[PDB]
């Protein structure tokens, strides 16, 4: 653990202390605090969307840099894992909605055959079609693209 | 288990079989050219399995074509009836079609969902069994509880909804795909009964690399005037040859120096015919079958009438293959960089232009990968109808109620946060 | 090494006229337009010959009198039976042909085989002639384009 | 030049109307204003 | 290029000896002097 460069030692020792102690030395990763720790992950998750958004709403702020840059390593972790779009939330005006992604729905969107069915029908929506509601068209792709990773996870 | 787990494999390892089915085929073509005329038989290499690897290839060609057609329907089948119950579902909702609208006799495509909603059973694999009950609901108490009730309606035999599967591959049927893969396994059929069109299935080559498909898409998009035009070409054929069928009854012999029987093309259709296939496949002119310039003037005439064929003829066949063919290619690549267009200067949530959005360090490509970022508004979709209704916010709910509706004003009209105040 | 060959036996030494393929840049623009595509070319003619591959065996099955090598076939003609020799036979004839295959088939003698014969000689003019002009003038006026 | 006309036929019917000739650049702000402003504003056979 | 990184003149026409030893600086306090080493010759 040491020789993965990466901790502060103490807190080795404080996880060492954690860890299982379990009656030799031996230890099972996923039984550690991992188990839990992906309710951590959660927290961490919700702690990642609230400075995201802190800084996004109102940047510019060097106690919020240092305290942002303070989270770095969470902000590194969960950026793979975030969820960031823009809407009109009814107040008339252009706002953001920051959420969650969860990773199997990638993996099945890291199909390329979804890819590929979405590469055609980037050529559809902009000159194969009429051009009638475009983005309720793209909402029907993604209701069928919903359906199509359902049945990709599912076998 | 056993079965639906191979089911499983199928279709997780379905296009890897489908180039494998090619290259069995290519391996057809491999063998099929030592055919000797005696019947029929093949001859001897220093390599000694031509009939044995040949029935046995034939029969593992047809049995892969097997495999790939039930993965086909392992594969995209629910998605496209998925599709299809979707599409039946919401224009009950938002019609009511079959209760009031009544569509025409075109499209029993459309009409042939009105006796799936006979069964029970309907709405099955579109997980929205919601939409049933809600229109139940919503027309009845104008129209009619009876209308509502009218719409309603090993050893497992006959306890599984029967004419739900009949509407079901009734449907799987309309594919030009799956019956596209379907017939090729009926000519793998064919070639394990006969296999003298068993090398016919190299219109598997149609259905891959897809650079050739677009050249076959140039070809089919605008068939329909090549196919007309052709048609009057044929019309041209016809009068020009009802021409020289009037003024012209001595100048074709078709034997050697006309002492041999020969034959003036007087009648009809083998005159017909005979300016078809000489006039076609000519190369120009019809230099050879006509009269030479002997001195008649009758024939300074017939000599212009071969030149008007040459004239109104070549120049028209060209112009019907060639220049229609490159149109094709023109609009091909135009369409292909248009999307390379649109897909660089306004996205589809962006729709403003690279104008405004290089501002800063690239923030153009960052405001595609993040801002609009297109399969990310597919997995907030996801997050949203994997979550409760009661667990959303009120952003969440609100957008849920807007996805209800149906209404899509809450997706963005083109600006930004970005173009609020920056 | 072609000029060493050439010092050598110099036969192939008036092969160094690839010499006109790196200089005066318009000829190698067009020589640009030829690679570029190239692929596309190449699986075309591919696309080519399973055609004339298809369209010769459907002449094995149905077609094995129309063709007589010889003078006359008295003179000891050959049909092409064999699946080789009728290959090449499509591919020789039929690619360097001008249009038809007028010359290698039997004239209407009044067959009703003769007729289906003439049909097919038909659909080898008009799906053959058509597509090798679109394959190859068509993709090089693209290549321009 | 027929594909040509043609096409500059489905921009000018898509991009600038005869009466409101400034572009699809204004128009799309709110819920297909665009597409309405052709169907209600400029709507050709109602000027008949 | 793996086996010219063995070479103890691996950066020798892009004038730029800087890079050898940065590179050697920057990751073999992380992952091993002996992988400096290796990457050495
Ligand atoms: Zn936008
Ligand atoms: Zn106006």
């Amino acid at each position: 653990m040491e020789s993965h460069k990466h901790y502060t030692q103490s807190e080795t020792e404080f996880l060492l202390s954690c860890a299982e102690t379990d009656e030799n030395e031996t230890l099972d990763y996923e039984e550690f605090v991992k188990r839990f720790h992906e309710p951590a992950k959660d927290i961490g998750f919700n702690v990642a969307v609230l400075l995201t958004n802190l800084s996004e709403h109102m940047p510019n702020d060097t106690r919020l840099q240092t305290f942002l840059e303070l989270a770095e390593s969470v902000l590194n972790y969960f950026q793979p894992f975030l969820g960031r779009i823009e809407i009109m939330g009814s107040a008339k005006r252009i706002e953001r909605v920051y959420f969650e992604i969860s990773e199997s729905s990638r993996t099945q969107w890291e199909k390329p055959q979804v890819k590929e069915s979405k590469r055609q029908f980037i050529f559809d929506v902009v000159n194969e079609g009429g051009e009638k509601e475009k983005m309720e068209l793209f909402v029907n792709f993604c209701e069928d693209t919903i359906f199509e990773m359902q049945l990709a996870a599912q076998i | 288990a056993y079965q639906q787990k191979l089911l499983n494999y199928f279709a997780r390892n379905f296009y890897n079989m489908r180039m494998l089915a090619l290259f069995v085929a290519f391996a057809i073509n491999f063998i099929l050219l030592f055919y000797k005329v005696s019947v029929h038989y093949v001859l001897e290499e220093s390599s000694g399995y031509m009939e044995p690897t040949l029935r046995i290839l034939a029969i593992l060609h047809t049995v892969i074509s097997f495999f790939c057609i039930i993965g086909y329907y392992c594969l995209k089948v629910p998605l496209v009836i998925f599709k299809r119950e979707k599409e039946v579902a919401r224009k009950l909702e938002f019609d009511g079609l079959y209760i009031t609208e009544q569509p025409s006799e075109d499209d029993i495509k459309g009409q042939w969902d009105r006796l799936v909603i006979n069964t029970q059973s309907f709405p099955n694999n579109y997980w929205d069994k919601f939409v049933k009950r809600k229109v139940m609901d919503k027309y009845g108490e104008f129209y009619g509880r009876d209308r509502i009730s009218e719409l309603l309606g090993s050893a497992v035999l006959n306890s599984i909804d029967v004419k739900y599967q009949m509407w079901k591959l009734g449907v799987v049927f309309t594919d030009n795909s799956f019956l596209y893969l379907a017939w090729y396994m009926t000519m793998s059929v064919l070639g394990h009964y006969n296999n003298f069109f068993f090398a016919a299935h190299l219109l598997d080559i149609a259905m891959g690399f897809k650079t050739l498909r677009t050249i076959l898409s140039s070809v089919t998009h605008n068939g329909k005037q090549l196919v007309l035009t052709v048609g009057l070409l044929a019309v041209v054929v016809y009068l020009y040859t009802v021409v020289a069928f009037n003024f012209f009854r001595k100048f074709y012999n078709k034997s050697e120096d006309g002492d041999t029987p020969d034959m003036k093309c007087d009648d009809m259709l083998t005159c017909y015919m005979f300016h078809m296939y000489v006039g076609v496949r000519a190369g120009g002119g019809i230099g050879d079958e006509i009269e030479d310039p002997a001195g008649d003037e009758y024939e300074i005439y017939r000599i212009i009438f071969d030149i008007t064929f040459f004239f109104f003829v070549i120049v028209i066949l060209l112009a019907i293959i060639q220049g229609l063919i490159i149109d094709a290619f023109g609009e091909l690549r135009d369409q292909q960089e248009q999307v390379k267009e649109d897909m660089e200067t306004k996205c589809f949530i962006c729709g403003i232009g690279n104008d405004y959005f290089d501002t800063v360090p690239h923030g153009f490509e960052t405001h595609t990968l993040q801002e609009h970022n297109l399969a990310n508004y597919l997995f907030f979709l996801m997050y949203l109808i994997n979550k409760d209704e009661t667990e959303h916010t009120g952003q969440e709910s609100y957008v849920w109620k807007m996805y209800q509706e149906r209404c899509w004003e809450f997706f963005p009209a083109g600006d930004c946060f970005r173009k609020q105040y920056e």
